[PDB]
């Protein structure tokens, strides 16, 4: 098995959603394909909170 | 390309609608040379 | 499989059965005669009486020749449309339509024969493969004044881009072509076949059909310009295979083991076609110039003497102190080519105008410098020579000798080299009819002008002007001075190891792009003998130095090879006299060129990169001043 | 098969029908619509064999965390029935079942990523090259060895400060032992070790055996030989029927002469005023500016002429030169060139009214220097350049002659006594051709040329005052490289009969034994092997020695076209071979080449000592 | 498919990770062992004390492989009937009897292996692979003798004709081969297998049968023959294929795009291996040559100087006005070599015989101008030096110097280069023991004499005297003047475009062949940047000129650059200083060759088929001469 | 093809009945060169 030893830490679990900055390989695909993957795995149409402009 | 004339029954030389764009990846090739040694031929 | 079918003519069968087999012949199969064969391209008559009947050998044609002629075939297809105009060959050839599929034994003899059957061997007959390369032949013969044109029409305005993508009204593209193409092509007569044949080659030229409305790519290679493209990063895959293929060959071109080695190596085997050289003998010392001789210049009491030449008629001569000869013995067939153009050798009593030079041998076996008296000489001929003539020169009150080529042709075979007690002298010198006072003419020769010197053999090596048979190219490394090497003969061991190693420079340059003191995967070698050599035990005084200052030092060295290869022969050459480190360098190239991986520098990517988006904007800036002009209506 | 794949429309087909075919299309698989492409089998092969490539490297591709899947070019290969072809007609003769189709974006996305991945693994491969460079890793003969700790001390001592290798050694450690099969690593959890090595055919086509040359040697230089005879084109150069100029003429060469000291029955390509004339003359010629120069003529002027020469380009050097007379001084002064044309030929030249229409083309001013001899003054390095294009002249009139002239010039008139000197054409002048599809012979342009003619016709000073146009250095230039192939393709001694010099005896015994003129004589076949042997010899190391005139063996017609025909019968039917004492000479260097070797790695080892043994 | 076999760790059948596949042995498939190989060849030993039994690993066999192995035995099966003779090989070796055809996961690493299952792949060892190689190699060894005479005989008279057939008695060839064949050829020896051998390589020697008759053609390789064969209106195919592969290969290899770049290039990246090249640098003018200094005329104080080399030895020297030197900075390494031969430097006041000439170095940080009374010097020592020698030279009363070789290398790296306001210099000139006296040595230097310069690096070039680190090679076109080019440095980027261009114009002459003023695929490129370029608005007045006179002009552009091609380089070029047209030239070259579809010209063909039939007719004369002077029984 | 004198033999050398037919479509050839690149084996 290549894995290396260690053992996990605990920790508390976050009340609200964190930030995620995303990082690209090298890697490429279609737009086409990435617009039907999105479209299987989105959760819209949804009605959301607004709240103020100004 | 053709010139001086023109007919449009099929493929119109001069019509609007006709595309030329080069590209690096299209590129032009015909069949320059081939493999005709006399030792692999046999 | 390859080779010829063969079938039982004895029930016995091993794999050395003596005679159990018999050449296949058409009479076995009627399906080969050229009776029984299709004529769709029209190649055999109709006629009962213009077909003959007579027994004719089986071939194999192997899946080698198989896929190169339908590749032949495919270099016709491009052009059907003006094949179809000229009504040359309606219908298309098929190769496989003229194989016949047969099992039997197949080799190229009885015995490798007997151990081989295989089954769907597809066979041929030899007029049949003639008769379908013909048709082909023919086919591409009718087509001469097409390709030219089509090829004119697709060179004339940027048609290819190195990378990206340009653009253009198809309208001004062909007003631009009506405006500039030749009056006799073939382009304007048939324009609709010209435009077809051009979406066939390319993908860029697209045509709408009138009747629907619809434009799309029609190109029939775009698996080949896949490889041709440049991709993102990096320069295009044949390109950087084909560079190391050249550079491997190079290597391969002179071999590495002939010019390493230290054992020795016969003649023959190291050398090269040479080429000439050009000396001046007055310049030259007789210290350092191994093939000249002098009479000492303590003499003061020259002689006159005469000789007679192959026809009969005598000759008169004067030698003196300082009179030079070239030492012919041990030296190779050569070619000698006198040039005395830009010379006065005009005394008070003597003009040059009018005056006869020539060659003469000697054959004697008294050396040359204990000579005194003319019978000394023992035997001489007169081989050539030519009459002078001056012209004023630039200088007041000076003429020169015009432009003369005297010419000599020394060949020991034509000679009697059984006698060892024998010496061989060339001289060049003034021959008159009478005799030649001594008072009136001072020189000792005319052998202060330009003498050529060719090989004339490419068989036989010398060394510091001495034929040697076997030669040891490790120990001529670091054993020549400029002086030795300025008064060699044209066909040394320094200048075929210069050549041979050339080459080796060359192939090094291809596959490099690294500046001024940086390391690389050719310089690496030299540093780590360096490093080893540095600890071995000595006499002088031992010095240590870093990783990094040998580094710089392997890189200046490969550095200074490359730009002048013949320093490795030169003494006192920084690093390039150890013949540890020219062996290393040499057997370390191979190495380094054959585990490269379709792969090259950085800097090769990013220029190649840069200078692709170069073209692409000029392209682009062309095509727009076209479109300003010939505009589109 | 090839081209692309088609549908018949229609029910209705045969060999040659109007109509019955279109293209297939993305529609017809089971919205954008793109076109079908026939693969072919070579593509198949090099494009996998392009994968693999990158598959050497998957520990490293592994740790950096890039190209988690492998590309297998096979899948996106389609296979279908149809009728495949370049064209309609070929379509309709051939049907085929199961040929593989791709769409052009396929194929650009999957080249695409290959290249990206060969841009990701570029340092990293240059480094594998290094530690592999660093110290002999391969031999040419026979088995060397060394302990490994001390290699791997030497790598760690001497390896660069930014290499890969010291990040990570595990996996340069199995790259490696991919790439060579003498390196190899102990399992250690087992306690075995063996050959780990993908590469183990190519290994059998470069190793030599125990007395042979490599295979891939041997046929790398036939093919070279072959190729380089093929270039020659020895059917040009062998006809003994004319043949167009463009066809026979290659890239030409500049050459150098001196025009005062050449003489004028060798060289039919200049003019010279009698020397009987012994008055002078001047006359003021105007340039293309309207400015106007004095220049003076007398005898023993020498001019170029420009009539049947081909489009060449005159550069004129004088350095060196003196041209200082008693009441001339050569510093400050001006030389330039001068095309007349005119319908009164050179020689009858006596007064100004013979002089035709004169221009000044080109001018320079001379600068002088001190010089090695004693109160003696030289001019400095001077380029005057011309270019002889004759179609921008009036070459219509048959009547009309051209020359060129080369002297001094000034604004005012040059007064006949202070200078005698006739021109500057004593200096050196380089010319260069400017067509490189005319040829002339001897001095005069030639429509075509007969290659049987040209070999033994001249003598050394006919072949010096030669144009660089001439069709002897076309010649000479077209059998150097049968001679490059030839000397490549043997090893023949001294006195050695070879497969190439055979002809010639062979023409020579046909030729001996016919009936002519003179005193008739007979050999054995020993003296005409030996005779056969000089000439190829005397060939091989001077190839200008067909056309010079008296030649031995090799001035005759019958001869070269034996030779050079020879030369392609004799290289086209070897198997794989190689002389003998090039086989034995190889085996000999080799081994020691492998004894080299084998005491550097004995000292590798004495330094970086090993750990002694531990029980 | 290639690389290695891969099989399961055990599971059953359910591999669904890299993780449980482990690489294939010998003892996974035991049929590929050394003990079962089926020795026929008789290499392996039959004692079973002597073959080892030991795990060796298994490699896939491409099919690439098999046919050119195939092959290899075949050229081995040309020579059956000697090798009989000699009891070698009895047995062929069959290639296809040593693979295991194994169902097994193929590939190099494992998770590759892993996603790709294949069904009866070819497999092999190390070892046997090497024994098939070395018996192969044995079987060829055995024959280099047997193959030198075979091909003499083929070679003694032609066998060959270009075209059309010949024909000729065969007992005539018989006593012709028994009367000039050499004495210790083996075919003397062993006649009926020579005469079987060549009746396979050769398809015109046929043997007629006593027992039956029957004589017909029973060569082995026709289909090659009709790949070779030329048809009686066109050249060979292969020839032609030939000649198109080897332009391409030029044009790769003269890297269109790096010469046509419009963005700078690096100077390692740009370079070749580079010239030497020589000069006088007393003939030069100082405002041509950049890179000398001469200190201001008309001076009228000489002084001395004293200076000592690198053995303490003190020499004595003067400078004057006139003398020149060199500056050695910023021109990158490069090596000198003077030579004096052929000058006098001879004066009533001083001779130069037993003198001594020497390179002096100079470092200062006052221009060389500005320099009198031996306070400006700063430090110096002598590099080099060696002693003059006279003789007799053609002019009468004068006497001249023998040749020398005096040689300096320049390494800036080795020089300090720590404050930019230093100067350095170098010199030539006599140096003495003694102090020279004014009076009696007038020279300024001895700086007439030749001079050779070579570069000692590769990624170095400069312009016009002066390094630099990056250059455009569109911006050096029509830059050039010629007094300009003939006082260049050998590492100029002048001599590195144009001999780049030089395989340009190599492969157009290679692939093109038209006369004076015909329109060629590769001279339109510059026909249509004339028209545009004509069309448009500068400054000046317009001149329009018809289609005829374009391509009459463009014609003579393309051959003007292809019979001399650096006049891309010079200045005020008529046609081809223009950056356009050299852009264009080099970009359509790649895409008129690589569009060609096996043809040639016009020209050619018709030249090359009258020439072949007259070597037919030729060959038949001889033949004719053969037979007439062998009769026949 | 060298001399040889012999009772009686299946083809004779020096008999008459044999065919000298130099062709060009005949043509002579051998295996000089194969295709063994290190790229290409594998």
């Amino acid at each position: 098995l290549g894995m290396r030893i260690s053992a996990l830490q605990s920790l508390s679990d976050t009340p609200s959603p964190v930030q995620w900055l995303p990082q690209y390989t090298i890697d490429q695909a279609a737009m086409d394909e990435g617009d039907l993957m999105v479209s299987r795995l989105t959760q819209l149409p949804l009605r959301p909170d607004y709240g103020n402009i100004w | 390309m053709g010139n001086a004339s023109s007919i449009v029954q099929t493929i119109n030389v001069t019509g609007d609608g006709n595309v030329f764009k080069p590209s690096a990846e299209t590129s032009s090739t015909a069949v320059p040379s081939l493999s005709l040694s006399p030792g692999m031929l046999n | 499989p390859g080779g010829v079918p063969w079938i039982a003519v004895g029930d016995e069968t091993s794999v050395t059965s003596p005679g159990a087999l018999r050449r296949m012949t058409s009479k076995d199969i009627p399906e080969t005669a050229i009776i029984n064969t299709d004529n769709s391209s029209g190649a055999v008559p109709s006629e009962s009486a213009l077909v003959p009947y007579i027994d004719e050998p089986l071939v194999v044609v192997t899946e080698h020749a198989i896929t190169n002629f339908t590749k032949a075939e495919m270099a016709l297809e491009f052009n059907r449309e003006f094949l179809d105009k000229m009504r040359v060959l309606s219908v298309s050839p098929k190769y496989s339509d003229l194989l016949t599929y047969v099992d039997c034994y197949v080799g190229v003899s009885a015995r490798q024969a007997l151990n081989n059957f295989q089954k769907q061997v597809p066979v041929i007959t030899p007029t049949r493969q003639t008769m379908y390369v013909d048709s082909i032949q023919a086919a591409l013969k009718a087509l001469e004044k097409w390709e030219i044109d089509l090829r004119v029409a697709q060179t004339l305005l940027p048609t290819n881009v190195p990378i990206g993508e340009v653009s253009c009204p198809m309208q001004s593209v062909v007003k631009l072509l009506d405006d500039q193409l030749p009056d006799d092509s073939l382009i304007r007569r048939y324009p609709k076949e010209a435009a077809v044949a051009l979406a066939k080659r390319n993908g860029g030229i697209q045509w709408m059909d009138v009747s629907e409305g619809t434009v799309m790519n029609e190109a029939v290679n775009a698996v080949a310009a896949s490889a041709l493209a440049p991709s993102a990063s990096a320069p295009p895959l044949e390109e950087k295979s084909k560079l190391t293929e050249q550079a491997m060959d190079l290597v391969t071109a002179a071999e590495p083991e002939i010019i390493a080695s230290l054992a020795p190596v016969p003649a023959p085997v190291f050398a090269i076609p040479p080429k000439p050289a050009d000396y001046n003998v007055r310049t030259l010392r007789i210290d350092e110039a191994t093939w000249l001789r002098m009479i000492p210049k303590s003499m003061n009491t020259p002689f006159q003497i005469q000789v007679t030449d192959n026809t009969g008629t005598n000759w008169h001569l004067n030698l003196r102190g300082g009179t030079r000869v070239v030492n012919l013995d041990q030296i190779a067939p050569m070619r000698f080519v006198l040039d005395l153009g830009g010379k006065s050798y005009k005394e008070t009593s003597w003009d040059p105008n009018g005056k006869k030079v020539g060659f003469i041998v000697f054959q004697s076996k008294i050396p040359f410098e204990l000579w005194t008296a003319a019978s000394q000489i023992g035997q001489a001929t007169v081989v050539n020579y030519v009459q002078l003539y001056a012209e004023d020169s630039s200088f007041t009150a000076q003429s020169i000798i015009a432009t003369t080529s005297l010419a000599y042709n020394y060949e020991p075979e034509q000679l009697n080299k059984t006698d060892p007690e024998m010496n061989y002298y060339l001289l060049a010198t003034f021959i008159d009819s009478a005799a030649i006072t001594p008072t009136n003419m001072t020189q000792p020769d005319v052998w202060d002008a330009l003498l050529t010197m060719s090989p004339l053999s490419a068989g036989e090596v010398t060394v510091k002007g001495a034929v040697v048979s076997e030669v040891v190219p490790a120990d001529l490394i670091g054993s020549y001075t400029p002086e030795s090497l300025n008064a060699s003969l044209p066909n040394d061991a320094a200048r075929c190891m210069i050549d041979r190693a050339s080459k080796i420079a060359e192939a090094i340059k291809i596959d490099d792009d690294a500046g001024p003191d940086e390391y690389s995967p050719n310089s690496v070698p030299i540093q780590g003998q360096l490093a080893i050599s540095q600890l071995e035990t000595g006499y002088g005084v031992r010095i240590f130095n870093p990783k990094g200052i040998l580094s710089k030092i392997a890189s200046r060295a490969m550095q200074a090879f490359i730009g002048d290869p013949s320093t490795i022969i030169t003494q006192a050459a920084p690093v390039l006299s150890d013949k540890n480190n020219w062996i290393a360098l040499a057997q370390g190239v191979k190495t380094s060129l054959r585990t490269k991986s379709l792969s090259a520098g950085v800097k090769t990517a990013v220029s190649k990169l840069s200078s692709s988006e170069s073209i692409q904007n000029w392209t682009q800036g062309f095509l727009d001043k076209v479109s300003a002009h010939f505009p589109a209506p």
